């Protein structure tokens, strides 16, 4: 388990430390690719195919948990087989950039990010479902224990193995940076490796974004059900009534979080707040319901009609100042959990305002 | 079997992966330091008790704010790392990692770890940090951050020497059992 030992034992002396190190990293890449493929085939054989064959769950559920596994496996197997081909021409691997570009650039990039994103985007939700299922269904809990007892699982659970694809993608840039580091500069090789490294980052950003939007969408549907915008079915101040039929489902979420509202000088209101693309929405938790409600102060703010200001004496607090001539003469004074949180909330608030 | 899940978090420069490797192998790797540490179960005994400690690396996830949370569920103990040769990594403890970990792992114990302690007194290091006008982190600063963030404990180690490594994990495991 290590290139200088193993292969390249009589062939080591010939080489520089840099070229030894280059070989090691390339070897790690190859060996951990095959290893990753192994893990996917464990998912296939121990879990997916058995769940399917023995009807452990409705096919509609199973497809959400394992959307495109055979495709995922072939993405990696094909690449793996090209690695084998290249190792065939001797244990000292020469140029590698084209093999990297064949997985991470152009069409091959589009394919990998689509397939990886479809496999991962919904995964946190499917796993929560599986967890529920295990609690509630004895046949299912039993099957999961039996499957996880298989030695191929290496004592891990399904939730610990199914995340391997996301984790594998995060390693490629790091493995490329280290190869690049041990590659002679001024080379086309070197340039093309940098290109591959950069495209891997872009692939991670794409999968990051898919998970974000898929989870956010599911989260906002759940919130919508629990939304009660009833006290705005009437109105007090004019500027609240237009959000009586506020539908969270039709907007994008940027951020969310608890904030304390300093409404007067010795009154506070504990809020949960959504930062959407166009609106900041202030909600009160009330059992399991999310109350959209005045105080008067409006509970919805339009980001195109506000300014954001720090508070010099309170590193956890920030102001929102409504700029409509119909606005309140009062500022919304909001308090975050920490100074860090307040930095985050402000950075994102200012950005969203610039784009509103 | 008592099964616990440990997740290691901190800045990308701070030696997360390598720390997991020496704990798991009881050996600093001589000729080559791997970039990849796969999810893996380690056996460890602490206080009489046998424990299976599922080890999760997060290296490479530091720029991807919606990939990271995927490792968090069912975590039993968090190892939060900075590196003693990087006070920048230390300042991200309260600035980045602590709020994230408290949000996604409420009530999960945290152990703060200062890696690379062998460098507190390496001169190449002292001088480099001279330039940006800094110096190696000191145990008192480490320790104060630990109380600041509500950590269950503070620990320093050096992966290169293996010094304090076992002790890091033993502490993390005790925290998982409480
Ligand atoms: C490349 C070897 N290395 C290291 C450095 C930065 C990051 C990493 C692991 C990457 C990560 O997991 O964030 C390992 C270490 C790891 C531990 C060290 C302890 C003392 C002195 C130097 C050390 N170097």
């Amino acid at each position: 388990q290590n290139w200088q030992h193993t292969v390249g034992k009589d062939v080591v002396a010939g080489l520089t430390q840099r070229e030894i190190d280059r070989q090691e990293v390339i070897n790690e890449l190859f060996v951990t690719e095959a290893s990753h493929l192994r893990t996917l085939r464990v998912l296939d054989l121990i879990f997916y195919q058995r769940m399917k064959k023995e009807n452990l769950m409705p096919r509609e559920e199973l497809a959400r948990l394992f959307p495109n596994l055979p495709e995922l496996i072939e993405i990696h197997n094909s690449w793996c087989e090209a690695m084998k081909k290249l190792r065939e021409e001797g244990p000292i691997i020469k140029e590698i950039s084209d093999l990297m570009l064949a997985r991470f650039d152009g069409p091959a990039r589009e394919e990998l990010q689509q397939v990886a994103a479809q496999f991962c985007s919904y995964q946190s939700i499917a796993l929560e479902l599986i967890k529920t299922k295990q609690r509630k269904e004895s046949r299912f809990q039993l099957f999961m224990q039996e499957a996880e007892s298989h030695p191929q699982c290496r004592r891990l659970q399904l939730r610990d193995l199914i995340i391997s694809e996301m984790q594998r993608l995060t390693k490629y840039p790091l493995l490329l940076e280290s190869i690049i580091k041990h590659t002679e500069g001024g080379t086309s090789e070197h340039e093309k490796l940098c290109r591959a490294r950069d495209q891997c980052r872009e692939i991670l950003k794409y999968v990051n974004e898919a998970v974000k939007q898929t989870e956010n969408r599911h989260r906002l549907e759940g919130y919508q059900k629990r939304l009660d915008a009833t006290a705005l079915e009437r109105a007090s101040n004019p500027l609240a009534a237009e959000f009586k039929s506020l539908d969270l489902t039709t907007r994008k979420m940027i951020h969310e979080g608890p904030l304390t509202w300093r409404i007067s000088k010795d009154k506070t209101l504990d809020l949960h707040v959504l930062l959407l693309e166009d609106l900041l929405v202030l909600l009160q938790k009330q059992d399991e319901k999310l109350l959209l409600k005045c105080h008067t102060f409006s509970p919805v703010l339009k980001l195109n009609a506000v300014l954001i200001r720090s508070v010099a004496t309170d590193k956890r607090a920030f102001f929102i100042i409504c700029t409509s001539k119909l606005g309140p003469p009062q500022i919304y004074e909001l308090v975050a959990l920490t100074s860090s949180d307040k930095n985050t909330w402000m950075e994102l608030l200012e950005e969203a305002v610039r784009n509103a | 079997a008592i099964r616990k899940k440990l997740v290691i978090v901190g800045d990308g420069a701070c030696g997360k992966t390598c720390l997991l490797i020496v704990f798991s192998k009881d050996q600093f790797p001589e000729v080559y330091v791997p970039t990849v540490f796969e999810n893996y179960v380690a056996d460890i005994e602490v206080d009489g008790k046998q424990v299976e400690l599922a080890l999760w690396d997060t290296a490479g996830q530091e720029d991807y704010d919606r990939l990271r949370p995927l490792s968090y569920p069912d975590t039993d103990v968090i190892l939060m790392c900075f590196s003693i040769d990087s006070p920048d990594s230390l300042e991200n403890i309260p600035e980045k990692w602590t709020p994230e970990v408290k949000h996604f792992c409420p009530n999960v114990p945290i152990i703060l770890v200062g890696n690379k302690k062998d460098l507190r007194n390496d001169e190449h290091t002292r001088r480099e940090l001279a330039k940006m006008k800094q110096e190696p982190v000191k145990p008192e600063e480490g320790r104060d951050m630990a109380n600041r963030i509500g950590a269950f404990g503070y620990m320093e180690c050096s992966a290169k020497t293996k010094d304090g490594v076992r002790e890091v994990f033993e502490m993390a495991t005790r925290a998982a059992l409480q």
